[PDB]
DNA sequence: GACTATGCACG
DNA sequence: CGTGCAT
DNA sequence: AGTCATTCATG
DNA sequence: CATGAAT
């Protein structure tokens, strides 16, 4: 068990935290409310569930233990009522690679647990950028300063107050809006074909 | 070609080297500042890099790297782990390093790797290093021969007793528990006035160890044996309370646990007692500890004898353990089993050398300056002559000789005068210099007294030890029971 | 409490964020200096710390830690591996880091961890940093907003083509092989004189890649194709001799293998061919490489068709491979596929900016000085009244004011005059100063020309490129074949 | 784990027991592969005088040592059936290298005596200084006609072979049990269960100054 | 980034 | 068995 | 101080 | 199937 479980079993208020890294995973375990919050450290970039084969995809530790810790199975053999959490919360570093990780998890949950993302069950924590403020605008209102480089530089105390506490936190809630233009986006950014992607970048990415 | 050596010879030679080294320079603390060498280096290095309490955190890896390339030629993991430990407030009564990030827990889970965390010296660590720039403490060359490192720190509080140490070398090991900072200082202050004081009296100021982790210490008798001989076996019992629950069921709640005990294991072992039904009545075990408070709840069954359960957990788990003083420290380069008296007096003697050195250094600085100031006071009244005499000279050295020969300035006074910047011929105030002259004479006299009178210097030690106690004192955390 | 975003939107602000960064700031070399950000930071940081070719090796871990804490907010493994790679002379045609200790091998055995090894910049790496102190390159704030770092190095040699780069991001990868320094410089020099030069002509100077591992490169037209378009497939083949062993047996001896090929894996795969008898003939495989020479012996059986065996190994092992150009670099903040022409031309424009900037910087220095020397020459003509004036001034600021108002000195001259040491008043030799005034005027003329005349500047750039070649030129390792 | 010699010859071949994998690599690079084999020892070796013969058979380093030396262990130890003519202990010149030698020696003494009695167990002598000098005295002589080596990990493979592995260029201590009784009371005081005797040996023989 | 084993003294 | 600097 | 796996592009 | 900065 790489997992740290919630003390009492309550699929109605229970929360699963997928944290980028064992290190941040530590602060998450320490800062949490253990009654209803579980912690699952993801160790390394998550496998791309579009590019890889459903063979290797199911032989993956990070994937395989989420398939189990979540308790609903995967694919079409998947019941959303046998689940274990009301909210699955992805908590990554506020960096580029955290962005990348959010991306590889989102595509897994879309490709292989679509109902969970469809019932608005999958979230994304928003750790603070500054010391608190999240926007470049919110720091100028405080101006009347430490810049956070990772959750690994965050104390368990602070992590709670700022991003884990359901009273003092902000979670982006993933909602599959237009299934078809959403399917185009995942399949173009994460698919086997490079040229589509390259062009999507050439077209949407402002280098300057 | 080769050269033969005896097994008995080769072995003795080699183990000789390893023994001596691991005794003087690894596993055992210096009796004066209470630091193992790797701990001294961590502090010294961070302090040289200005990574103090009053400044920004700084990435741990950077600190460990400088430590490893300037002072401590060993693995980064040993250095980082030691650095980490000094930041853990359940291992140190007075933490010497402040770390941001996952620095571990009472559950013994891993600290974040040194790439994740940031650190700086704590404010009190500052006091171990105080006056280190003032030649107060003997330095040695580092392995490079590129840089000098301190062989002991100034130690403006008695770190040995206060934070403890432990402790495994060759032929000797060491365990010294942590103590309340104010109590240790009270003892030291007494012993400064009463150099022959005996344990029973010191124990009026220093009643026993004071763990960061709190709990109850039982055994006034063995504490004395320990404070007297260096060894002793005292008891340490978890602070506990009982809570009433609905349905006439009582609940055992633990809020403090014994030093050096891993909370997570303890909670499993207790739960093992329930699972194995080793004593009757345990409904469920639960860690309820969270970021602001330790709390293990042991819920009991309905008609369950809460006195039986509590007692059994005390005997057969680590809810209560024995703690064994084995106070060994390096004194005059060799290991020494020591009681409170060798410790406190070694500390007092060390603080003495430090204040004497500190005072000579400052006196010398003041004399040199005074000498310049006397020169400048004289110069102001002959300003134009001095300017004219300088214009008349051929160059720098000729200017000085002319200053000496014409007005009897000394070499050092002439050098100072001749290297003033033109603009100082405007700042022409003799009364301001006279104020400095007086301040300096007064300062030199205070310092002279210190150097020339053992009592005046001991008074200065007491007055400082008290400033530290006033500034850093905290309440006992562990209770004592005879 | 909660705010919604679309799956389509989330995956857009994220993958864009990541994509942009991996392309600009990770996997892809800057087209001008040929460095990925991690390598530039490595070089910049070690150079900031004086850890240069002419001074003692410095512990790897010290260097890495400083890079991490000051410039590069990532793991030490990655920094260290990057630093180690820049020191391996079978991966770099011209190594930029010299490392003492196990830094790996062609057999690909793990380098010692950064606690063992020690490092410093190579002399040639010095030439990548030449004039960095002269405000020659654009600087940005580090991740930390604490310190400035360079966004590109001065690159006094064309490192992109000389050392190469590889090369995997998002939507783009890069593979640019290494070339001979003298050859690449001959091409740059021709192009400086003949800007519109065509590939055919450039290839009279730069015939193709020059691997540190040597070997045989076959494919003149694909080389040309790659120099035009940045893409091309060439063949790279081991240097092989045959040796007639006694008793009618032969033996194939390999002595240079293809770039990026693990010697040990290759030796094992060739032996796999023998153990599996995929082709008949191989008696024994024997790696005979010592510390000073690469040598693999493929002993053949009596009456073994050596051409058949050789050809089979060429096709079914890495005894021979295809090498694919995919020259992508970062030009004006964005990824570009580029042939030899945009590469050399970007480099040439870069050196232009650099040399122009260097020259503005030195000229600025020379002027500030000339301006002061002019004031001093004047002061000497009026010493007596200038000392009088400072004597009459109320303080520093009033003295300067009075020097401006009464005698027209500027601020900068006033500051200099007023911060002179008293002993300077002994001098009255205007001649020494006038010699300096004249040398500065000449110095400023040379620099100002360079700035105002494109041809004078390009000559300097050629003159400097030829020096670099004369100094660091070495012979081709890899033979070329049509 | 082991890097074997290229050709089998129990009369020439050498077994280098090297402190740690990193220096293991520098010796794999600088060796003469025809007759020199490398077996890196990962970590502090198991005190075979303080521990059970059971836990001792369970130790990786030991298990692979009795195996590549290929002559079994203990009282079922047949030297003729050995694989090498020279077993060479090559550690850092730091205090911990001294310790590792100590441990290994007390193994070859307790469970492979014949190999140490026949003088087949040696100890390499890396150079302390690089200006190369081994003794502080040789140091003051080179300065007539400095990098102070902190371990084998700061040496380049070419440097290694030249100074310590090359059979022509090197010096070696040959461990030779000269007095069986006085060597037994010596490995026992130093490496054995009882702690008081050791404390006293340290107290009597180690000058702290 | 966690995990894996040893030395050393001591109850 | 577990402690903490070491390999 | 090795070892394990993942992204990304490409032939 | 590697490659090399990233997790
Ligand atoms: C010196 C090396 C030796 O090998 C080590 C271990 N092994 C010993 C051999 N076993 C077969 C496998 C495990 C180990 F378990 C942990 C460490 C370790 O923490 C460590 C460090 O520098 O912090 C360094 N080393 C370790
Ligand atoms: C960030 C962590 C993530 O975990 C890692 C690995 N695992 C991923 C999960 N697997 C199930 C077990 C292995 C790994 F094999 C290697 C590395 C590694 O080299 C490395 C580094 O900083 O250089 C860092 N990490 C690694
Ligand atoms: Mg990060
Ligand atoms: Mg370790
Ligand atoms: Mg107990
Ligand atoms: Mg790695
Ligand atoms: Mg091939
Ligand atoms: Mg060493």
């Amino acid at each position: 068990g790489k997992l740290t479980p919630a003390q009492s079993k309550n699929p109605a208020k229970n929360e699963l935290y997928l944290v980028e890294g064992d290190s941040a995973g530590g602060s998450a375990k320490q800062g949490r409310d253990r009654k209803f919050q579980a912690i699952l450290p993801l160790r390394g970039k998550v496998i791309n569930t579009a590019k890889a084969k459903m063979a290797d995809i199911l032989k993956n530790e990070e994937i395989n233990t989420m398939i189990y810790t979540i308790g609903a199975g995967v694919g079409a053999d998947f019941s959303i009522e046998d689940a274990n959490y009301d909210k699955i919360i992805i908590m990554t570093d506020a960096d580029t690679d955290g962005a990348h990780i959010q991306t590889l998890l989102l595509t897994f949950f879309y490709r292989y647990m679509r109902p969970l993302v469809e019932a608005g069950h999958v979230y994304i924590a928003l750790p603070p950028l500054y010391k608190y403020a999240w926007t470049d605008g919110e720091l100028e209102e405080l101006r009347k300063l430490q810049r956070y480089k990772g959750l690994g530089e965050m104390n368990a105390d602070q992590l709670w107050e700022t991003t884990m506490n359901p009273e003092t936190r902000t979670l982006i809630r993933v909602t599959i809006e237009d299934l078809a233009r959403a399917e185009r986006r995942v399949n173009v950014l994460m698919g086997d074909k490079v040229e589509p992607r390259r062009k999507w970048i050439e077209d949407n990415v402002k280098f300057t | 070609n080769i050269q033969n050596m005896s097994l008995e010879d080769i072995m003795g030679e080699r183990f000789g080297r390893y023994s001596k080294y691991i005794i003087q320079d690894r596993a055992l603390p210096d009796i004066r500042d209470g630091l193992k060498p790797v701990q001294r280096r961590i502090l010294y290095s961070m302090n040289k890099d200005s990574n103090t309490f009053d400044k920004s955190y700084r990435k741990s890896a950077k600190s460990v790297g400088n430590i490893m390339g300037n002072f401590h030629p060993h693995g980064d993991s040993s250095i980082y782990d030691a650095m980490v430990r000094m930041s853990q407030n359940w291992k140190n009564r007075e933490i010497l390093v402040e770390m941001h990030g996952n620095n571990g827990s009472m559950d013994g889970d891993p600290p974040a790797a040194m790439r994740y965390t940031e650190a700086r010296l704590s404010e009190i660590a500052g006091y171990l290093l105080q006056d280190i720039e003032k030649k107060t403490v003997p330095f040695a060359w580092n392995f490079d021969d590129t840089e000098k490192e301190p062989t002991v720190l100034p130690a403006a509080f008695p770190n040995l007793l206060v934070n403890g140490s432990t402790g495994i070398s060759a032929g000797y090991a060491t365990d010294i528990p942590p103590h309340n900072l104010a109590e240790v200082i009270d003892a030291a202050v007494y012993m400064i006035d009463h150099p022959t004081a005996k344990i029973d009296k010191l124990m009026e100021f220093l009643p026993g160890p004071d763990f960061p982790t709190g709990a109850i210490i039982q055994g006034r008798d063995e504490i004395k044996k320990a404070y007297e001989t260096g060894k002793g076996r005292v008891v340490v019992r978890s602070k506990t309370e009982i809570e009433k629950l609905k349905g006439g069921k009582e609940q055992i709640v633990i809020t403090e646990i014994p030093y050096e005990i891993n909370k997570a294991n303890l909670v499993k072992k207790i739960d093992d007692v329930r699972v194995n039904n080793k004593v009757a009545g345990i409904a469920e075990v639960r860690d309820e500890s969270d970021r602001d408070g330790l709390r293990i709840a042991i819920e009991l069954k309905k008609d369950a004898n809460t006195e039986l359960v509590l007692n059994y957990l005390f005997k057969y788990t680590d809810l209560q353990i024995n703690y064994n003083f084995n106070m060994v420290a390096i004194d005059n380069f060799t290991p020494r089993q020591v009681g409170i008296v060798p410790i406190l007096s070694s500390y007092i003697a060390h603080r003495r050398e430090v204040i004497l050195a500190r005072s000579r250094f400052d006196k010398e600085k003041a004399e040199k300056r005074l000498h310049i100031v006397e020169g400048l006071i004289r110069v102001i009244s002959i300003l134009d002559e001095v300017i004219a005499l300088i214009r008349a000279s051929e160059n720098k050295a000729d200017a000085k000789e002319n200053l000496k020969v014409s007005y009897d300035f000394t070499e050092e006074q002439a050098e100072a005068i001749v290297t003033l910047q033109l603009y100082r011929l405007t700042n022409t105030d003799v009364v301001v210099l006279q104020e400095e002259e007086a301040e300096l004479r007064e300062k030199i006299a205070m310092l002279a007294a210190i150097i020339g009178d053992e009592r005046t210097m001991y008074n200065l030690m007491k007055k400082e030890l008290r400033e530290v106690k006033k500034k850093f004192a905290t309440p006992r955390l562990s209770s004592l029971e005879d």
